[PDB]
């Protein structure tokens, strides 16, 4: 089996800068018809992969200018002239000369953008969920960068631990920002015991930790 | 009853390159490119002369480092880096040409 | 003007016959190479096999013992059957097409090009029965919004297997919708939050409903979100 | 009217480089053999990927096109350059020649490696017409022809019938040895009826 | 219990030879090498070595100087020539190893078919090709008969008729000879052509 | 295919009667010897291969 090896495997670039991706094949990729069948594929957040380069150099129709493929017979390179916020995603190389079709490991390209402080919002658990005995308090950090944030739950100034699960969106395709959803899950009995449910967010774009809380019941 | 024809085989052979294939496994192979070095000047059977402090051209003029080799006779002449052709500052004109001559001079 | 649409069961039991089918829109199946590419959860793409009309199910050796591909020229659907399924076969299953030049004699002996792709089908291979989700509204607290912007969302909790789809107001609401990745709870069930940011003046005047579809359980939910009434 | 490779190559064959062209009750069929054609294509490719390999030695200028060098050193450069030109030009013409012979003889090898396979399949149920075909001495429907291609033909299933249609006089067909049970036998309707059954009747 | 040959696998147990016979009869199964065909291959590989290992008797001297560099213009020419020389020797080197390995492999696979076509014409009409590199013998071949195939003494006429009968065979019984063309009608009994006159000379009861 | 005579003509860079300079000559010598080594190998391997 032809072995497709890509490098680097995580390629964080700066919004508007160029970068390259090297793909080395374990075998030569020439074929009887005189064409070497290496292709480059871009799979962006939550999508089918699309083909950028076919036959080492030919770019597919409907693809930005900055994508230019190059390579020889063992060593190939995808060159991006100017990585914008819309080029985030994973990039694969595939040989297409030898059975079976094989793909590279993939290179994760993440845009390095300007710092953006997160908007913070907190959600009390719905009264409908409290009928099932479980209480889910949701904290949201929306449209921010870098994707490094601290989310501490404070139930009555008591720092929570263990019951916190957080999910993170993919880097955006236009402003290159993330979004996070920390969920504090606990029982109906424990929810009804305390009053103040706070969410302390610490981030680079914040000159001091921002907190959004909510007192139990209320309005 | 039946009788069968077959060839032998082993568990892990070695891989070699061919015209139509790269890295095909044969039973046994051997290396063709030499890589092993003897870290000495194997000089058995030869009259060797290690000039050392003497430079090869110094055997003609005769600076003090080359006193032992003014009429030397050798089959193998070994120049060393520390060799000096000279004693009073100066060079030789067309020096490699003459070096190359004395190398195969036998002394 | 061509499109490929995968279809099939969302979960198949261990050792069953995982079946899928790529339905072709706006093209004749006779004129393409047809590949199945599966992608396990966060791993390299794996190329299963390729077929063309007049038959030749050339497949990858890792799965050839178990793979079975055929394609119907009247219904326009590439199909696939993976026998005796394992947890390793849990993956996204994109189908793909490639140009087919009849006269290129040497093209049937080269891996097919990957010109067009489908959206990909998730087939999670396990034994746990299908559970529809529960949808709980994530509403603002008494319009303590206090900003120029306000936030509201849904909580699609306790469902299996993946995935669920969340559209806000039947697709009319798209600007500012963040539908988070699912997270697997300690119960063996998935759960995700879908949120959307709206102007603060929109509360009360605008209707906000998230639409959840859990096709594994044929479940469809339309949950309205609104600030609490004390 | 059908022929094989001992004569000419078929132009209708386009799914591959080798195939089976059969003929029976249902008519002609031309279908390529996939395993054999890939084994030829994958070895020609092995040549390309060995000769297309690049050289990574970089040479710089020693000549000077704008400003000529000493006549001696230049003449010696020219002498070396033209001598190297001669070696590569020789090594090149030869490599193409050898690899073109090895290529041509490579494909002939894989045609026979397939012909001599189908031969052992049919065992004692077909004969070599001599032109790359097999006269099959038993009725072979379109399903049976495909059994030869995908290596499932079972000589046993058709052997007894095929050998009898092969070892003939006039129509004819060899006959089995009558049972060795001690009773004399006579031939009647393709079976050894017993002689005692023809000697217990009555006279007229 | 099965057994198969070279159009398939190589045998890892055959260690006193490169090619060999693996039989299976009443007494059991054995594996013994064929020494001739193995030496025929081992000798051709040896012949390649003693044509390639041969030394070049040409001696070269230093044109350069390591401790004390030569003129820059001439050095860039010596370098240019040396690098051009090393290029040709590197090309001829990898091409030789490749061409001789393609020949060494096709050489050995050739000596295997030579042994196969030998045993084939040996057994003449007394066996058939099963396709895996084996011969289904159609008559009992004991260990002494098996060795008669290895040392090429197998008399095919001795076991022919028996095997030719066991190959035609419609039922458990094979083809019949011709009854003598002497003018008598013959009936068939016990594998023999007994006359019909002997069956019409009795007594009505 | 083997009898095909080369057309590359070479003039004379050495001088048999009156020796050229030593350094340049030793290189000319060094190259010609290294060239002869290549044709000598190419010749013998070609005969051996064509005869085979
Ligand atoms: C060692 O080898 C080199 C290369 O072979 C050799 O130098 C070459 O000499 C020839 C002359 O025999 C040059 O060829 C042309 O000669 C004609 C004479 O009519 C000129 O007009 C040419 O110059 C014009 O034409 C060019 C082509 O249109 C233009 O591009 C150019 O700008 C001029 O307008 C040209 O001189 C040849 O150019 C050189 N090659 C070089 C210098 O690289 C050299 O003589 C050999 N040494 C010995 C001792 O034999
Ligand atoms: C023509 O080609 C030759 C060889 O291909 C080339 O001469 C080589 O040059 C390199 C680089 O200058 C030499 O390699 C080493 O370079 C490093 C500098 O990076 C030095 O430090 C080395 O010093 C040696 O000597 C020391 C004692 O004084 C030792 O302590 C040390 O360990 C080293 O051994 C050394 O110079 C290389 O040695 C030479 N080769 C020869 C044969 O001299 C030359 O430059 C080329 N000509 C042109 C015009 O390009
Ligand atoms: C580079 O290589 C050159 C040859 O490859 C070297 O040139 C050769 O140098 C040798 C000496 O080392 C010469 O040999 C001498 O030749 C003279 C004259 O020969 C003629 O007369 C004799 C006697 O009647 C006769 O037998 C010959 O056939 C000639 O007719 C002799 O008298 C000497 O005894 C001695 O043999 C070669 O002649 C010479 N070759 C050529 C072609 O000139 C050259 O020295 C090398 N360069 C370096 C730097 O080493
Ligand atoms: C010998 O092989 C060559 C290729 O190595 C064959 O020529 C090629 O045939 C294909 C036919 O499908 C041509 O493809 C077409 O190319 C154009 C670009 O020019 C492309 O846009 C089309 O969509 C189509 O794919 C290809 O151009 C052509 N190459 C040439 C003419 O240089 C040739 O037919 C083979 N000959 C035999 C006798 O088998
Ligand atoms: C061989 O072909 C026949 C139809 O001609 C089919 O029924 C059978 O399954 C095939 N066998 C294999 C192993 O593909
Ligand atoms: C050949 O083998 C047979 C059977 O083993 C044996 O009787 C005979 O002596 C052998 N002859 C030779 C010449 O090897």
């Amino acid at each position: 089996d032809v072995v497709m090896t890509q490098s680097p495997l995580s390629l964080p670039v700066t919004l508007g800068q160029p970068a390259s991706i090297s793909c080395r094949s374990s075998q030569g990729l020439a074929f009887l018809d005189g064409n070497t069948y290496l292709s480059w594929f871009q799979q962006r957040p939550g999508q089918s992969p699309r083909r950028l380069i076919y036959k080492v150099s030919n770019r597919d129709s409907g693809v930005p200018d900055r994508f230019s493929g190059s390579g020889s017979r063992t060593d190939f390179t995808l060159k991006i002239s100017r990585v914008e916020a819309e080029d985030v995603g994973v990039y694969y190389c595939m040989q297409g000369t030898h059975w079976p079709l094989t793909f590279g490991g993939g290179t994760k390209v993440e845009i390095k953008r300007t710092v953006a402080a997160p908007s913070v919002f907190i959600f009390p658990p719905s009264d409908e969920q409290l009928k099932s005995g479980t209480a889910s308090v949701v904290c949201l950090l929306n449209n921010f960068y870098p994707r490094e944030a601290k989310v501490q739950w404070k139930v009555d100034n008591a720092l929570q631990s263990g019951n916190s699960q957080e999910s993170v969106t993919e880097q955006d395709s236009k402003d290159s920002t993330y979004s996070l959803s920390s969920t504090l899950t606990l029982s109906k009995a424990d929810y009804e015991k305390h009053k103040v449910y706070a969410c302390e967010v610490t981030h680079q774009g914040l000159r001091s930790p921002v907190t959004k809380s909510f007192n139990r019941g209320e309005c | 009853d039946k009788i069968c024809l077959g060839h032998h085989a082993v568990s892990n052979g070695t891989k070699v390159n061919t015209l139509t294939e790269r890295g095909v496994e044969v039973v046994n192979a051997t290396e063709t490119v030499e890589r092993t070095n003897i870290p000495r000047i194997c000089s058995k059977g030869k009259r060797t002369v290690d000039l050392g402090q003497c430079g090869l051209l110094g055997t003609i003029t005769g600076p003090p480092q080359c006193d032992q080799f003014l009429e030397f006779s050798a089959d193998l002449i070994i120049e060393r880096r520390e060799g000096s052709d000279v004693c009073y500052p100066g060079k030789f004109v067309n020096e490699e040409a003459l070096r190359q001559i004395l190398r195969e001079s036998g002394g | 003007q061509v499109q490929l649409q995968e279809s099939g069961p969302g979960l198949v039991k261990p050792s069953e016959t995982l079946s899928l089918t790529c339905t072709v829109s706006g093209a004749s199946v006779s004129s393409y190479f047809w590949s199945w590419i599966r992608q396990p959860a966060g791993k390299a793409l794996e190329w299963i096999g390729r077929i063309y009309t007049s038959g030749n199910t050339k497949s990858n050796p890792s799965l050839e013992s178990r793979v079975t591909m055929s394609l119907d020229a009247s219904k326009d659907q590439f199909s696939l059957k993976l026998t005796s399924v394992t947890a390793a076969d849990t993956a996204v299953y994109y189908c793909a097409a490639g140009r087919l030049d009849y006269s290129d004699t040497t093209g049937y002996y080269k891996p097919p090009p990957l010109d067009y792709w489908g959206q990909g089908a998730l087939v999670t291979v396990s034994s746990a029965s299908t559970k529809g989700p529960s949808v709980f509204p994530l509403a603002p607290s008494s319009k303590s919004t206090s900003g120029g912007t306000a936030a509201l969302g849904c909580l699609v909790k306790d469902y299996f297997p993946e995935p669920v789809t969340v559209s806000w107001n039947s697709g009319a609401l798209t600007s500012g919708v963040h539908t988070f990745p699912a997270v697997l709870q300690s119960s063996g069930l998935y759960s995700l939050s879908s949120v959307v940011t709206v102007p603060s003046s929109s509360l009360g005047t605008q209707t906000y409903i998230c639409n959840v579809n859990h096709k594994p359980s044929n479940t469809k939910v339309d949950k309205k979100v609104e600030p609490k009434s004390c | 009217a059908i022929a094989g490779f001992i004569e000419n190559g078929w132009e209708g064959l386009i799914d591959g480089w080798y195939g089976f062209r059969h003929q029976n009750a249902q008519g002609e069929g031309t279908a390529a053999d996939y395993k054999s054609t890939q084994s030829a294509i994958d070895q020609i490719t092995g040549k390309l990927n060995r000769l297309i390999e690049k050289t990574n030695q970089q040479f710089e200028l020693i000549d000077n096109e704008f400003n000529e060098v000493e006549k001696q050193i230049g003449n010696v450069i020219n002498w070396t350059r033209d001598s190297i030109t001669e070696v590569w030009s020789y090594n090149a013409e030869l490599l193409v020649a050898m690899e073109n012979q090895h290529t041509i003889d490579l494909a002939d090898s894989e045609m026979d490696k397939l012909y001599e396979r189908v031969k052992r399949q049919l065992r004692e149920n077909a004969e070599e017409d001599g032109t790359g075909c097999f006269e099959i001495f038993h009725k072979c429907d379109d399903d049976c022809m495909a059994s030869i291609r995908n290596n499932t033909y079972d000589h046993s299933k058709y052997r007894e019938e095929a050998m009898q249609n092969r070892i003939q006089i006039d129509g004819s067909g060899y006959i089995p040895e009558a049972p060795r049970d001690g009773q004399a036998y006579v031939r009647k309707d393709g079976e050894w009826v017993l002689l005692s059954t023809f000697l217990s009747g009555r006279l007229v």
